[PDB]
């Protein structure tokens, strides 16, 4: 849903995996490139936080 | 280490950093009070800069 899609994006932003890991390869690429986005945003945050 | 480590500073920072590093070339003006200053001073660096 539009609620469950925004709970994927907030969930994968906070490193805490959600209950609705996508099937259907077209959505695994969206979920896979949002995992690499939030990997770089957090690891640039916590490396500049010192 | 690739976000905040340092700025790439100049190899020279003062008068004595020119007195050692012979890679960076000196310079002054002919008929000047700067050239006359190194010609007539002797305090441990400014003769070496005029050497
Ligand atoms: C441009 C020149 C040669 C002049 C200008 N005033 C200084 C002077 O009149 O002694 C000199 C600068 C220098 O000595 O580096």
């Amino acid at each position: 849903t539009l609620l469950n899609s925004f709970w994927f994006g907030v969930g994968a932003l906070m490193q805490q995996g959600s209950e609705l890991m996508p099937k259907a390869l077209s959505t695994r690429i969206v979920g896979g490139i949002w995992w690499f986005f939030t990997l770089i945003i957090i690891s640039s945050y916590t490396a500049n936080l010192a | 280490a690739f976000l905040t480590v340092e700025r790439m500073e100049s190899p020279i920072d003062s008068a004595d950093d020119l007195a050692k590093q012979t890679k960076i070339e000196y310079g002054a003006v002919e008929d000047g009070a700067t050239m006359t200053f190194f010609k007539k001073s002797k305090i441990s660096t400014y003769d070496k800069m005029w050497a």
